[PDB]
């Protein structure tokens, strides 16, 4: 079967900058244990309805798990627009997939601070559909060189996470995995089971 | 319009700092109050330092932005709130001698005392002050307690004076007291602007109005204290300072026992029927934040009460007991309070919660922005549902009063007479207190005339003589703990007006038909958006702006404040017919 315990169960899911994938090849998948927890305040699928994924075969399948705030798991979804949207990741206007996400505050939060997630704060232009740049480079704001020195106009483009249990609702982190449904006149060989 | 997208970006990133760096004093703060350890005061203390830190160096870049050349609205009023340095504008040498003067004032107040009998302030002093009916008990108390702070405050605070006035000079405002002013300052299209000058101007017509209701309620307690301090009240005079029920004569609660309308008919006090039905802490917050739903707000997260403090530990941390509503920003709001069961309790979890509720509304707004319009908003939104929930109709469909209690005239007289002692009282005080302190710092009161100047305004507007005559070696301002402490004043009469402005505008939303002391917005859905529609804005727009959002005016207006104790001006005006109204600034005790 499909290997959907690696990407949901990760001991520790990539950060919204550097956001992995993985694709199905030849296994059977299986849609119907997406159930991480209660409350699933992100089941929001596009182009396709949850109850027909089983009947419906593609050739591949990609998913991309990342972590960010609450208040930025709108911002995934095709058309939106944000920091996270434009400088992260960006959908196309036209998707066909599942985004999924899920509460994470006991895991990805600690007292003293969950620094290692970070995401891009500052871009010269935002990102292309699907498209992940992990440089470090200093954005320049102003019309003086970056001198690989941050300081006025010259900041540094990413920034961390500071996840904490009492760290509100809409700040905690959640762990997101967005499922794109790639189907092409190809081999389908994503199918339901038998 | 050139060069504004750096400044968007350097917005952007003192806010990402911004946030996490005040979280993480916040939550040091928190930390010490609800366990008082020099460890959490060493980790305290050091978060607040790199705050700081953090803050004035963004503040100096922030001021390499020419504001002028900004157009977009919320960048110029981002820019505009951080640009502005204020202490940082003196030298070393000033800020040294500045702060030395502040601190040591600051203990000269708080470890002062008084020997004749010995009492602190907090302790002993402040309980005769309050309960105290014998005149020579209190003379002695009232003068000692001056003669032995003011007479040592007074050397410190001319040169503080001058300290603060230069301060202000450095960062282009005329004066100290015009440095204050500018808290009300507002910016925006023709209709929105607010002249810093033209504060004196509304606070003085906003006065003008009060007196009359003011002089009448002075004109009776007059004669009420006659019956216990006959051969000390003259029928014409001013009241003696020491005869206020105060220290200060800020407050005049204490002087309910004694000037009680009708005494065959007391107040409510659902204390005895909460106790009995079992009410805990928790209890209280539970029906707080049913009130605050029922008016179409948030509910609130279940991190405020797990995160809250609503009861006093019984592990044996010491707690600085004090309520306050504490906002750690990004969602980690809390409430500090040593929740008993009584009402003032419950009145108090009222208001902490409307705190609560108020920085939630404009969490959407940048950091900088995250603040209410001015200094008198933000406690009269908790102060207006205070007001919203003492109502007996409240307590009666809560089930705290029986549902056969039928309200009557003489209670709801003495209502309105203990709200103005305590509300209508304090209302001459700040404003003379503001206006002494604005002429001080604008050099019209010459340090040879500051005692003098004091006493005649405390005679004509306050209407208050002393005891004995005070020359100028005494410091009667400094008295107090707003004075010593530079902390603005004139707060507290804006907040008086704007409660009971909002509390006139909700009662409109919620189509009321009856008098406004009883007027409850509980199950009103329309007065909560009209409410939030400005609870939102915080400091983004003018507080012009969010002031229409509410009241429809612009400015401040007192007539609610009159319609308030409407009933208590007519019960007055009968009952002071029977006297001479007003008061001679010629009469002195010590004219022997
Ligand atoms: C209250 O104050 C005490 C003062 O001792 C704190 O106790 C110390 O906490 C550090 C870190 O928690 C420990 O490594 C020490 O061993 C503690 N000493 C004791 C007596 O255990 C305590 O953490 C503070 N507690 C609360 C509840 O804030
Ligand atoms: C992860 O493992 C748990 C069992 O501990 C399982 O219930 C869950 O469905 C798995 N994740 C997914 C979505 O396959
Ligand atoms: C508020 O609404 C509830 C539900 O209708 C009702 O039980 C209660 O009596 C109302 N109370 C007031 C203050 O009108
Ligand atoms: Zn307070």
């Amino acid at each position: 079967l499909c290997p959907f315990d690696e990407v949901f169960n990760a001991t520790r899911f990539a950060s919204v900058y550097a956001w992995n994938r993985k694709r199905i090849s030849n296994c059977v998948a299986d849609y119907s244990v997406l159930y991480n927890l209660a409350p699933f305040f992100t089941f929001k699928c596009y182009g396709v309805s949850p109850t027909k994924l089983n009947d419906l075969c593609f050739t591949n399948v990609y998913a991309d798990s990342f972590v960010i705030r609450g208040d930025e798991v709108r911002q995934i979804a095709p058309g939106q627009t944000g920091n996270i949207a434009d400088y992260n990741y960006k959908l196309p206007d036209d998707f066909t997939g599942c985004v999924i996400a899920w509460n994470s505050n006991k895991l990805d939060s600690k007292v003293s601070g969950n620094y290692n997630y970070l995401y891009r704060l500052f871009r010269k232009s935002n990102l292309k559909p699907f498209e992940r740049d992990i440089s470090t480079e200093i954005y320049q704001a102003g019309n003086k060189p970056c001198n690989g020195v941050a300081g006025f106009n010259c900041y540094f483009p990413l920034r961390s996470y500071s996840f904490r249990p009492t760290y509100g609702v809409g700040h905690q982190p959640y762990r997101v995995v967005v499922l794109s449904f790639e189907l092409l006149h190809a081999p389908a060989t994503v199918c339901g089971p038998k | 319009s050139l060069t504004e997208e750096n400044a968007k970006t350097f917005l952007n990133n003192f806010n990402q700092e911004a946030e996490d760096l005040s979280y993480q004093s916040s939550l040091a703060s928190w930390n010490y109050n609800t366990n008082i350890t020099e460890e959490n005061a060493q980790k305290m203390s050091e978060a607040a330092a790199k705050w700081s830190a953090f803050y004035e160096e963004q503040s100096k870049t922030a001021q390499s932005f020419s504001l002028q050349e900004i157009q977009t609205p919320i960048i110029k009023r981002q820019l505009q709130a951080l640009q502005q340095s204020g202490s940082s504008a003196l030298s070393a040498d000033k800020n040294k001698q500045l702060n030395t003067i502040l601190n040591t004032m600051s203990t000269i107040y708080s470890t002062g005392k008084v020997c004749n009998e010995c009492l602190l302030l907090e302790p002993g002093l402040d309980e005769i002050m309050a309960t105290s009916t014998d005149y020579n008990s209190r003379l002695w108390a009232w003068e000692g307690w001056r003669a032995e702070v003011g007479k040592q405050l007074r050397p410190l605070y001319e040169e503080y004076v001058v300290l603060k006035n230069e301060m202000a000079r450095a960062n282009n405002y005329n004066d100290y007291g015009d440095y204050w002013r500018g808290d009300y300052e507002a910016e925006g299209a023709d209709g929105y602007n607010y002249n810093r000058n033209q504060l004196i101007e509304d606070v003085e017509r906003t006065f003008a109005e009060i007196k009359p209701l003011y002089e009448h309620l002075h004109a009776y307690v007059r004669r009420k204290l006659m019956d216990t301090y006959p051969s000390y009240i003259s029928p014409t005079g001013c009241l003696p300072a020491h005869l206020l029920g105060d220290m200060w004569g800020r407050f005049w609660t204490n002087l309910y026992p004694l000037t009680v309308p009708f005494a065959q008919k007391p107040n409510i006090d659902v204390t005895d029927a909460m106790m009995n039905q079992g009410w805990d802490a928790e209890r209280i917050f539970q029906e707080a934040e049913k009130f605050f739903v029922s008016v179409g707000l948030p509910h609130m997260t279940q991190g405020f009460w797990a995160n809250s403090m609503l009861t006093e530990p019984a592990d044996g941390r010491k707690v600085v007991c004090h309520p306050t509503a504490w906002d750690l920003g990004h969602g980690d709001f809390r409430i500090k309070m040593c929740t008993k069961v009584t009402m003032d309790n419950f009145l108090t979890a009222h208001h902490e919660m409307g705190h609560i509720q108020y920085d939630m509304a404009y969490a959407r707004q940048p950091f900088l922005l995250r603040n209410g319009a001015n200094e008198g908003f933000h406690e009269a939104v908790g102060e207006i549902m205070s007001l919203s929930a003492a109502t007996p109709k409240h307590l009666k469909s809560i089930g705290l009063l029986p549902s056969d209690f039928q309200e009557d005239s003489e209670t709801e007289i003495n209502f309105l007479l203990k709200q103005a002692l305590t509300i209508v009282g304090t209302l001459p005080f700040t404003y003379m207190l503001e206006k002494w302190r604005w002429m001080v710092f604008r050099g019209e009161i010459p340090k040879e005339q500051w005692m003098k100047k004091w006493w005649e305004m405390k005679r004509e507007i306050v209407g208050v003589v002393e005891p004995l005559p005070h020359d100028e070696t005494y410091c009667d301002p400094a008295s107090l703990f707003h004075v010593s402490n530079d902390y603005s004043f004139i707060r507290y009469y804006t907040r008086t007006i704007y409660q009971f402005q909002f509390q006139e505008a909700l009662c409109q939303a919620a189509k009321y038909n009856g008098s406004l002391h009883k007027c409850d917005i509980s199950n009103s859905t329309e007065a909560g958006q009209k409410l939030l529609k400005m609870l939102s804005l915080g400091n983004s727009e003018p507080w012009t702006k969010a002031l229409e959002n509410v009241v429809g005016a612009r400015n401040m207006d007192v007539k609610p404040l009159l319609n308030y104790f409407q009933p208590l001006f007519d019960w007055l005006k009968e009952q002071n017919r029977n006297s001479f109204v007003g008061w001679n600034t010629e009469w002195s005790p010590y004219a022997d």
